[PDB]
C-alpha cells in the first residue's frame, strides 16, 4: 500500500533539464580538453588519433594491421582512396615474414625488434615510412615494447595514440559500410567513444587543415566534480569500494563493470526499511561482486512469466515471491534507464558540436556502436537512442553495430579485407 | 592572411631612424626601460613580448626595416636553400660549414650535429661542420677576444674546406661585427668557382660595424656591401631580417641566438625536404617555431616562481646546477658558461651538464639549486636514480612532452609542481622529429635565458637594460661600453673615449701612445680589469676623480646603486 519503492526509484529518475545540464556540462570539458591552454586541467582529455582525413594524401580507413602467432609475422596495408570511376575504393597490401629460432625463442626485446625490422622493410618497399598510420596490434605494455624497439632503432618514430582503442576500430570498421559515419561508440564494461573533430578546433595538432578522429576518454567525466550533484548514495560507496577512487566516475555510472553492484546496493536499501525478503538480507546478497551484471540483462529479459528471474534469485539463495520480484525488474530498470540516459547525454553534446562545426541545419550521421551492455542489454539499446534524438532535433541519426564474428583491432582488419573483394 | 600568424605579434614598437642611429642589435628597447625594478611575473611577460619580436610581420606601410616575414627575406632564404640542395645531391667533394662566434658559433655546432643526424638517418654520408672561433673550447668557455682575428676564421676554414670542390660558408654575426666572419667571406669572393659565402646577422647592412679590422684591408661593412653588389649575381647572399633590440641591451645570445637558430634550421629543413615550391614549405616550419613561444610562456606563472627560487639560491651564496639529457644538456651548459662574461658571475654558480652520450652529486649542499631537464623519451629510470638521490630539497624539473604521453606516478611525486610543456603532434614526413627537436632546443634556451637574465637582474647588476657592470673583454664590447658612457652622460664622444682609456690604464699616465693605439693594446690589457665601466662613469657624473669614487663604491652595496644614486 506504501508505494514507497516508486519514491525511493525516483532518486533514479532523471529529466530533460537534467539531461541537457549534462550535455552541455559535457561539451563544456570536453571543450577544454581540445585548447592546448586547458587540456591539463580537463577531466576528459579528448587525446587525437594517427587517424585523420588531409590533403597530404590521408584518408580514415588508412591503415598498418599487425599480426602474430607461431613463428610467422603478417603486415597488412589498408589504404583509402578514389577509384578510376573517381569511386570510393580501397586496397590492400600484405606481407608474411617468418621470424628466426633465435628471436623467437629469445626474449621480449630480441622480438620486437625483429618486428621493428619487418615493418621497416614493408614500409620502405611501399614508400609509405614516414606517413604517420594508424596502428593495431592482433595476436595468435606490448604497445610499448614495439615503440620503444622503433627508437632503438633510427628508421622512423611513433608516437603513443598510433596503437587505436576498440572505439575508434569500431568507427572504422563502421566507416567502411556507411561512410557517413563519424563517431564510434563502447559501451560494455567500460564506456568510451570516439569522433571526427575538425582540425582547426583541435590545438593539440599542428595543421588546421581536414579532420581528426578524437578519442574523447569521457570516461574521466565527473573526476572534477561536474556530476556531483547527480550523484547518489549508491553512487559514491562503488567509487569508495573501487580501485579507482575519485575517477572514471561517467564510466560507473554506466560501466557494465559496476551496473550490477549499483542494483545490489539499491536491494540492501529495500531490506533496510521496506518489505524486500522480508529484511531477510541473504549470505551472498551482502557479498560485493556477487550480482554480476549479466543479471539484469536476464531478469529483463523475462518473459514475465518470472521464471528468469527465479533462477537467478533461486542461486543467490533467495526464495522469492511474485511481490518482490516485480520489484527487482523495477530496480534494474531505473539503473539501466539511467545508464542509457547518462550515455545520451554524452553522445548528444558530441553531436551537437559536430552540427555547429558544420553549415548544415539538418545532420544526416552516422553512429558505429559495439559492447555487451548495447548490443545484448534487452531495453538499453532502445531507451538510448529515443534519448539522444531527443536531445539532437534536425540529426537524422542512423545507428549501426559492429557485427559478429570481430573483436578489435580485427573486425578492422577483416571487414577490409572483405571489401577488396569489390 | 598574407602570413597564416599563429601567436599574435606583439604591437608595432618604437623603432625609425629618428630613434637611434646606433644599429637596432645595439639600441636599448623601448619595452625594458624599467626592467631594473620588475618583479618575476613582469619580466617574464616583458622577455617573452622581447622575444616575440622576432616572429612580428612588417609593421608601418613603409618598410623601416626589413622584418622575418618581409618578401625579402623568404626569398632569399629560398635562394640559399637553391645553392645548398645543388651541394647535398653532390656530396663527393661536397661540404657545409656553418660558422660565428661565440653563441653564434654554438648555435653552428648544434645545427652541425643535428643535419649530420639528419642525412645519417637516410644512409647519407654526412656534410656538414662548424667553425666556431677558438675552437671547440670556446663551445663551453668564453674566449670572445679570439673573434678580433680575421686570419684565424680563414686559417680554420682552409683546413676543413681542404680537397672540397663545392662549399657553401654560411657566417653568422648577430651584430655584423665579427672580424673573424668578415675575413672568411672576403677569401670567399676571390674564388666564387668554389665557395658560396652567405651573411647572416640582424641590422640593415648600412648599419654593420664599418671600424678597421686590425689584420684586414676591409671593414665588415665594406666587406658585407660588396656582397650584397655579388648577390646580384648569385654568387653571395646576404641575409640581414630586422628582428629588433634584445630585452637586455647587446645580449645578442638571447633573441640573437634564438633568431640565428630558427632562420638556418628553417631554410636547411626545407632545403633537405624539397629534393619545385618550398616558399609554402618555409612559413610551415616558421609556423612551427612560432607555437613553441606561445607553449613556453603559458608557463610563465611556473618559470616567475622558478626565478624566485634559482634567485634565492645565488643572493644566499648558493650555486645552480643544470642537469640536461642529450641536447638539451648542451643547451643547459650554453646558459649557464655565458652567464660569465654577461654577467659578473662566477663559473661555479651555474653549470650545465650532460648524462647520456659522481663527482658533483657527493658534493652538492642543501644551498644549491639543481634542475632537471629531460624528454618523456630520455631515459626516466637513469633520471630517477638521480632524482631520488638528490633530498637539496629546492628542486624543479622542465620536461617537454609530446601530446599522449604522461609523465610516472613516481616522478610527479618527486616535482609536485613540475614545469609541463606539451607540444602538439607534427605530421612532416620524416622531418617531423627534427623539427619537434628543435623547437623543444628553442623552447629550452628560451626557459633558461630568461631565467638567468631575470636572476642576475632581480639582484641589482643591472642598470635599466644594460650590463652596467660589463667587462671589456673584446672589441665589440669595447666600442659598447663606450656607447653606454655617451648614453647616461650625455656628454660629446671626445670626453667619454678619454675617460673609458684613463680607466682601463688606470693607475697609469695620459699619453699621446696610448690614444693613438690599436684598439688591440686596450682589450689585452683591459680583459682582466674590473669595475672599468662604473668608475669611469662615476668619475663624470660628478666632476669626480677614478680614486674618490673607488672609495664610494666599496661603502655601496652594488656599482649599480651608486650610479643610480649619481644620477
Ligand atoms: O653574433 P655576434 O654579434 O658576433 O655575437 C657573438 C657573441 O658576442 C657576444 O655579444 C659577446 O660579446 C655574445 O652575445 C655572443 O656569444
Ligand atoms: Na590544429
Amino acid at each position: 500500500k506504501k508505494e514507497k519503492v516508486e519514491q525511493i526509484l525516483a532518486e533514479f529518475q532523471l529529466q530533460e533539464e537534467d539531461l541537457k545540464k549534462v550535455m552541455r556540462r559535457m561539451q563544456k570539458e570536453m571543450d577544454r580538453g581540445l585548447r592546448l591552454e586547458t587540456h591539463e586541467e580537463a577531466s576528459v582529455k579528448m587525446l587525437p588519433t594517427y587517424v585523420r582525413s588531409t590533403p597530404e594524401g590521408s584518408e580514415v580507413g588508412d591503415f598498418l594491421s599487425l599480426d602474430l602467432g607461431g613463428t610467422n609475422f603478417r603486415v597488412m596495408l589498408v589504404k583509402v582512396g578514389e577509384g578510376e570511376e573517381g569511386q570510393w575504393s580501397v586496397k590492400t597490401k600484405h606481407q608474411m615474414y617468418s621470424i628466426p629460432e633465435d628471436a623467437m625463442t629469445g626474449t621480449a626485446e630480441m622480438l620486437f625488434d625483429y618486428i621493428s625490422e619487418c615493418i621497416s622493410d614493408f614500409l620502405d618497399k611501399h614508400q609509405m615510412k614516414h606517413k604517420k598510420l594508424p596502428l593495431g596490434f592482433t595476436f595468435s605494455n606490448v604497445v610499448g615494447l614495439l615503440r620503444d624497439a622503433i627508437k632503438r632503432r633510427g628508421d622512423f618514430e611513433m608516437d603513443v595514440v598510433a596503437m587505436v582503442n576498440d572505439t575508434v576500430a569500431t568507427m572504422i570498421s563502421c566507416y567502411y559500410e556507411d561512410h557517413q559515419c563519424e563517431v564510434g561508440m563502447i559501451v560494455g564494461t567500460g564506456c568510451n567513444a570516439c569522433y571526427m573533430e575538425e582540425m582547426q578546433n583541435v590545438e593539440l595538432v599542428e595543421g588546421d587543415e581536414g579532420r581528426m578522429c578524437v578519442n574523447t576518454e569521457w570516461g574521466a567525466f565527473g573526476d572534477s566534480g561536474e556530476l556531483d550533484e547527480f550523484l547518489l548514495e549508491y553512487d559514491r560507496l562503488v567509487d569508495e569500494s573501487s580501485a579507482n577512487p575519485g575517477q572514471q566516475l561517467y564510466e560507473k555510472l554506466i560501466g557494465g563493470k559496476y551496473m550490477g553492484e549499483l542494483v545490489r546496493l539499491v536491494l540492501l536499501r529495500l531490506v533496510d526499511e521496506n518489505l524486500l525478503f522480508h529484511g531477510e538480507a541473504s549470505e551472498q546478497l551482502r557479498t560485493r561482486g556477487a550480482f554480476e551484471t549479466r543479471f539484469v540483462s536476464q531478469v529483463e529479459s523475462d518473459t514475465g512469466d518470472r521464471k528468469q528471474i527465479y533462477n537467478i534469485l533461486s542461486t543467490l539463495g533467495l526464495r522469492p515471491s511474485t511481490t518482490d520480484c516485480d520489484i527487482v525488474r523495477r530496480a534494474c530498470e531505473s539503473v539501466s534507464t539511467r545508464a542509457a540516459h547518462m550515455c545520451s547525454a554524452g553522445l548528444a553534446g558530441v553531436i551537437n558540436r559536430m552540427r555547429e562545426s558544420r553549415s548544415e541545419d539538418v545532420m544526416r550521421i552516422t553512429v558505429g556502436v559495439d559492447g555487451s551492455v548495447y548490443k545484448l542489454h534487452p531495453s538499453f539499446k532502445e531507451r538510448f537512442h529515443a534519448s539522444v534524438r531527443r536531445l539532437t532535433p534536425s540529426c537524422e541519426i542512423t545507428f549501426i553495430e559492429s557485427e559478429e564474428g570481430s573483436g578489435r583491432g580485427a573486425a578492422l582488419v577483416s571487414a577490409v579485407a572483405c571489401k577488396k573483394a569489390c | 592572411y598574407q602570413h597564416v600568424i599563429e601567436t599574435p605579434e606583439p604591437g608595432e614598437w618604437e623603432l625609425s631612424g629618428y630613434e637611434a642611429a646606433v644599429p637596432i642589435t645595439e639600441k636599448s628597447n623601448p619595452l625594458t626601460r624599467n626592467l631594473d625594478k620588475a618583479d618575476a611575473e613582469k619580466i617574464v611577460k616583458l622577455l617573452g613580448q622581447c622575444d616575440a619580436e622576432i616572429f612580428q610581420e612588417e609593421g608601418q606601410i613603409v618598410p623601416t626595416y626589413q622584418r622575418l616575414y618581409s618578401e625579402s627575406v623568404l626569398t632569399t632564404m629560398l635562394q640559399v636553400a637553391g645553392k645548398v640542395q645543388e651541394v647535398l645531391k653532390e656530396p663527393d667533394g661536397g661540404l657545409v660549414v656553418l660558422s660565428g662566434g661565440g653563441t653564434s658559433g654554438r648555435m653552428a655546432f648544434l645545427m652541425s650535429v643535428s643535419f649530420n643526424q639528419l642525412m645519417k638517418g637516410l644512409g647519407q654520408k654526412p656534410l656538414y661542420t662548424y667553425l666556431i672561433a677558438g675552437g671547440d673550447r670556446s663551445v663551453v668557455a668564453s674566449r670572445e677576444q679570439t673573434e678580433d682575428s680575421a686570419l684565424h676564421g680563414i686559417e680554420e676554414l682552409k683546413k676543413v674546406a681542404a680537397g672540397k670542390k663545392r662549399v657553401v660558408v654560411i657566417g653568422i654575426s648577430v651584430g655584423l661585427s665579427a672580424p673573424f666572419v668578415a675575413g672568411q667571406m672576403d677569401y670567399c669572393m676571390d674564388n666564387t668557382a668554389v665557395f658560396l659565402p652567405v651573411l647572416v646577422g640582424f641590422n640593415p647592412v648600412s648599419m654593420a660595424r664599418n671600424d678597421p679590422i686590425e689584420d684586414w684591408r676591409s671593414t665588415f661593412r665594406q666587406v658585407a656591401e660588396r656582397m650584397q653588389k655579388m648577390q646580384e649575381k648569385q654568387e653571395a647572399f646576404v641575409l640581414n631580417p630586422a628582428i629588433g633590440p634584445e630585452g637586455l641591451s647587446g645580449s645578442s645570445r638571447m633573441k640573437g641566438g634564438g633568431a640565428t637558430k630558427i632562420l638556418l634550421e628553417t631554410l636547411l629543413l626545407a632545403a633537405h625536404k624539397t629534393v619545385v615550391s618550398s616558399q609554402r614549405c618555409l612559413l610551415e616550419i616558421l609556423r612551427t617555431f612560432e607555437r613553441a613561444h606561445q607553449v613556453t610562456y603559458s608557463q610563465s606563472s611556473k618559470i616567475a616562481t622558478l626565478m624566485k627560487q634559482v634567485g634565492i639560491s645565488l643572493e644566499k651564496k648558493g650555486r645552480v646546477h643544470l642537469v640536461g639529457w642529450q641536447t638539451l644538456g648542451i643547451i643547459a651548459i650554453m646558459d649557464g658558461v655565458e652567464c660569465i662574461h654577461t654577467f659578473g658571475a662566477d663559473f661555479q654558480d651555474i653549470r650545465g651538464f650532460l648524462i647520456g652520450d659522481t663527482s658533483i652529486l657527493p658534493s652538492l649542499t642543501e644551498t644549491d639549486t639543481v634542475v632537471f631537464i629531460f624528454t618523456l623519451d630520455d631515459n626516466l629510470t637513469e633520471v630517477q636514480a638521480l632524482a631520488e638521490r638528490v633530498r637539496c630539497q629546492n628542486i624543479q624539473a622542465l620536461v617537454h612532452s609530446t601530446v599522449g604521453q604522461s609523465l610516472p606516478a613516481p616522478l610527479k611525486k618527486l616535482f609536485p609542481s613540475l614545469i609541463s610543456i606539451t607540444w602538439p603532434l607534427l605530421f612532416f614526413d620524416y622531418e617531423g622529429t627534427y623539427v619537434q627537436k628543435f623547437q623543444r632546443e628553442l623552447s629550452t634556451k628560451w626557459v633558461l635565458n630568461t631565467v638567468s637574465t631575470g636572476a642576475h637582474v632581480l639582484l641589482g647588476k643591472i642598470l635599466q637594460n644594460h650590463m652596467l657592470d660589463l667587462r671589456i673583454a673584446n672589441s665589440k664590447l669595447f666600442w659598447r661600453a663606450l656607447a653606454m658612457l655617451q648614453r647616461f652622460s650625455g656628454q660629446s664622444k671626445a670626453r667619454c673615449i678619454e675617460s673609458l682609456l684613463q680607466a682601463i690604464h688606470f693607475p697609469q699616465p695620459l699619453s699621446d701612445d696610448v690614444r693613438a693605439a690599436p684598439i688591440s693594446c686596450h682589450v689585452q690589457v683591459a680583459h682582466e680589469k674590473e669595475k672599468v665601466i662604473p668608475t669611469a662613469l662615476l668619475s663624470l657624473l660628478l666632476r669626480c676623480s677614478i680614486s674618490e669614487a673607488k672609495a664610494r663604491l666599496s661603502a655601496a652595496s652594488s656599482v649599480c646603486e651608486v650610479v643610480r644614486s649619481a644620477l
